[PDB]
């Protein structure tokens, strides 16, 4: 029944490619318009693509996976053989889709008002996010942190309870332990000898690599804490955990906004080319033209003409409502677009390289069959975009482009300033990402009862992340759901694996690029060898296992933490010298309200 | 008299690849200057003969094959290809002597709502012989169960639609192909 399956997969590839294109183009008209007429075309074209996938799901399950010999044909059947959300009843699936839509709504529509000024009401973006990122008032930040978790968090609490039980009922019916095991199935490889990977192996590998991140994070935590005491005196203990509302954003996911408070050498000039491009008369088209030139220098192809004509590379400069979240669209049929309200800033210049990195990945595996046109795993796609911003952020690249002055001296203190800013964003999110996904894994697995969800949530925040809550929360609150990825049904372990992947890729490409200096000063520009070495994995798509695709570039069958430590090695030794008279570590007992 | 090359190249309607049409060229003088001094063509690849020496040449009769394929399918209109178009739609002999001409027609063959008129054969028992043509719409039996007229499990319709949208990539845009075959009346 192998040839009977090849013809079946071909009736799918030539019929799904048209239905997915109509659904993708329909969803583009919504994120590019934002009307009621266009929001229905997204849902109308969405159900048709889902209903077509359901027919091909069950009709592919009639093909026994054990009866297939050629393995390229094998992985395609398992992709279609998914009951999905339909294993529930018609009432369970509508209620599951009702809470999933209701949770996404209250997150985007939830707004808190100031008790001191009731006419001042702010939602998360850009209201509360601007406060958590710039404000230095303890009570103002405590207000935004607590109001977001006491207003929109408590509304999500009853909906998230039913969300856990309903999502588990789907995974357990598809031969999974829980919904967390369903998310961990993205890294599962089973069939190829020497390249397999089990779903339980992910828990062992993520925790094994996290133990080597503890020393770097503990010294960063001790250094940031010392600087934060100067910013918030009589509020932080030199031995206790950091208050959650003082970390730089609403959840402490990224400590980037703490750079102004934790800059190692503030006297040195900051490498912010935002004002430089504004003075050089740069628009969004100039940003993407230079980003296109970057990929051409390594051997990758240019951008299609339809990209330069159908993409939304700027703000909606007319009459239309638009979500400005930077996304890279792969509609299929050779149609590649990017949706981004680009502004003349440095942060948008680096993001343009990230989003165009996604497109270069999509263009590479376009020759693969339909079910195989995707990244190796969930973390491969984000890692490809990040290695571009890593090379594009180096001073050697900024000077060559024209954004930095040619006489900019790169001292040993300017590099520690740069690595510290990178560590606040890169290494600062690792304990937050692991602890968050670990908490949901335990909740789905059934190790955290409902009567101690928030109690166990903050016990892990104190122990793993080293972050203490400013005000006590009972089980009525739901702080984890106050994050986008939790209340919008997205796996979060992808950000941990992608972080280790991007530095394994960078180290592997900089070796092919014949780089000789520190890893953070590497630019893979001009390196046709590194481009060919990277393209050899981008073309694979999802055909070869991620362990094999990772080996084609880095030479290893599994994720490794050594490249991550080598990137921040000059900074790790500097933090140890700074913390010689400080306390490295934190006590899980101190709280700002005992 | 001049050979009517405008009736095939400048033709308004072009056929699908599975039902490609052939036109015989008999007693008339040829003018290959029209074919070469134009940037309108995307390929213009000759096999067995050269794109210039053909002017001072004579043949018994010329056969012009015309059809429409996607951009990525133009590579299969060549001797020695094994794609879906070459095996089930239009096959050229190994000893082919002629020229294959193709040009992009996104503005005329691709509509905003999706032009599903141009089709191609996806399933067929065995490959086509050189210059063979199959227009049968019989339900292809891929398993051991008799289809009995109706499609369904293991019984698929042999013809599928290209679906040309104007926002597609060049590899998915419609291309009109004209294959000129030389057989050994027609001179330059
Ligand atoms: C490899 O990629 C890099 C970019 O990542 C290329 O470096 C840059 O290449 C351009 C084009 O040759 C140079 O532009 C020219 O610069 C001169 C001097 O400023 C100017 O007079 C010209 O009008 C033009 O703008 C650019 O300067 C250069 N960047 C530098 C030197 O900082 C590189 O050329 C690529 N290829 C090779 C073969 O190295
Ligand atoms: C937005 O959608 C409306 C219909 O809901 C349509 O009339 C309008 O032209 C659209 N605008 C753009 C810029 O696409
Ligand atoms: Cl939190
Ligand atoms: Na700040
Ligand atoms: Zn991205």
């Amino acid at each position: 029944t192998e040839e009977n399956a090849k013809t079946f997969l071909n009736n799918f590839n030539q019929e799904a490619e048209d239905l997915s294109y109509q659904s993708s183009l329909a969803s583009w008209n919504y994120n590019t318009n934002i009307t009621e007429e266009n929001v229905q075309n997204m849902n109308n074209a969405g159900d048709k693509w889902s209903a077509f996938l359901k027919e091909q799901s069950k009709t592919a399950q009639s093909f026994s996976l054990q009866e297939i010999q050629t393995p390229i044909i094998k992985r395609q059947l398992q992709a279609l053989q998914q009951n999905g959300s339909s294993v529930l009843s018609e009432d369970k699936s509508k209620r599951l889709n009702t809470i999933l839509n209701t949770m996404s709504t209250i997150y985007s529509t939830g707004k808190v008002c100031n008790p001191d000024n009731p006419q001042e009401c702010l939602l998360l973006e850009p209201g509360l996010n601007e406060i958590m990122a710039n404000s230095l008032d303890y009570n103002e930040r405590l207000w935004a942190w607590e109001s977001w978790r006491s207003e929109v968090g408590k509304q999500l609490r009853p909906l998230y309870e039913e969300y856990v039980v309903l999502k588990n009922e789907m995974a357990r019916a598809n031969h999974y332990e829980d919904y967390g095991d369903y998310w961990r199935g993205d890294y599962e490889v089973n069939g190829v000898d020497g390249y397999d990977y089990s779903r339980g192996q992910l828990i062992e590998d993520v925790e094994h690599t996290f133990e080597e991140i503890k020393p770097l994070y503990e010294h960063l935590h001790a250094y940031v804490r010392a600087k934060l005491m100067n910013a918030y005196p009589s509020y932080i203990s030199p031995i206790g955990c950091l208050p959650a509302h003082l970390l730089g954003d609403m959840w402490g996911r990224f400590w980037t906004n703490l750079y102004s408070l934790t800059v190692p050498f503030g006297q040195k000039p900051n490498i912010d080319v935002t004002d430089a491009m504004v003075d050089q008369a740069w628009d969004a088209q100039r940003i993407f033209k230079e980003a296109e030139k970057f990929f051409v220098s390594v051997g990758l192809p240019h951008m299609t003409q339809g990209f330069w004509a159908n993409s939304m590379l700027t703000e909606p400069a007319d009459g239309r409502k638009v979500v400005c979240h930077p996304t890279a669209w792969d509609l299929g049929h050779g149609d590649f677009r990017i949706k981004m309200c680009t502004k003349v800033t440095m942060d948008d210049f680096l993001t343009a390289h990230h989003e165009m990195g996604h497109i270069q990945y999509d263009m590479a595996y376009a020759a693969q069959p339909f079910l195989l046109r995707n990244g190796a795993n969930e973390g491969f796609h984000e890692a490809v975009g990040e290695i571009m911003s890593l090379s594009a952020a180096t001073p050697k690249h900024l000077k060559s482009i024209g954004l930095l002055s040619p006489d900019f001296q790169e001292d040993n203190e300017t590099e520690i300033n740069f690595l510290l800013k990178q560590a606040l964003t890169i290494v600062g999110t690792l304990p937050f990402t692991y602890m968050l996904e670990k908490w949901r894994w335990m909740v789905f697995k059934g190790e955290i009862p409902k009567d101690q969800w928030m109690k166990k949530w903050w016990e892990m925040k104190r122990e793993i992340v080293g972050v203490v809550e400013p005000v006590p929360h009972d089980e009525t609150y739901c702080d984890p759901a106050s994050l986008f990825h939790v209340s919008n049904d997205y796996s979060f372990i992808r950000y941990y694996t992608r972080t280790l992947y991007q530095f394994q890729f960078q180290e592997a490409l900089c070796q092919a690029a014949k780089h000789e200096g520190p890893l953070h000063k590497c630019d893979i520009s001009n390196s046709t060898e590194a481009g060919q070495k990277l393209f050899n994995m981008l073309r694979l798509g999802k055909s070869e296992p991620w362990t094999l695709a990772l080996e084609n570039v880095v030479g290893a069958k599994n994720m490794n933490v050594r490249p991550l430590l080598n990137y921040f090695e000059p900074l790790f030794t500097w933090l140890k010298d700074q913390n010689k008279n400080s306390f490295v570590g934190w006590s899980t007992d101190w709280s700002p309200y005992a | 008299n001049l050979c009517p090359f405008g009736e095939v190249f400048n033709a308004t309607k072009f056929p699908s690849v599975y039902a490609w049409e052939r036109k015989k060229i008999s007693n008339c003088v040829a003018d290959y200057s029209v074919l070469y001094n134009s940037t309108f063509f995307s390929t213009f690849k000759c096999y067995g003969v050269s794109a210039t020496k053909l002017n001072d040449l004579c043949f018994s009769n010329v056969y012009a094959d015309s059809f429409v394929v996607k951009g990525d399918d133009v590579r299969q209109i060549a001797p020695g290809q094994t794609g879906v178009i070459a095996d089930y739609n239009y096959k050229l002999p190994d000893d082919f002597m002629g020229c294959v001409l193709a040009w992009n027609t996104r503005n005329i063959d691709a509509t905003s709502t999706g032009n599903y008129n141009y089709k191609y054969r996806l399933f067929r028992k065995s490959n086509l012989k050189p210059f063979e043509r199959d227009i049968s719409t019989e339900i292809y039996q891929a398993g051991s169960t008799p289809c009995n007229g109706v499609e369904g499990f293991n019984c698929y319709f042999p013809l599928k639609s290209y679906g040309f949208h104007p926002t597609n990539g060049v590899g998915y845009q419609p291309y009109r192909v004209v294959v000129l075959s030389f057989e050994l009346t027609v001179c330059g």
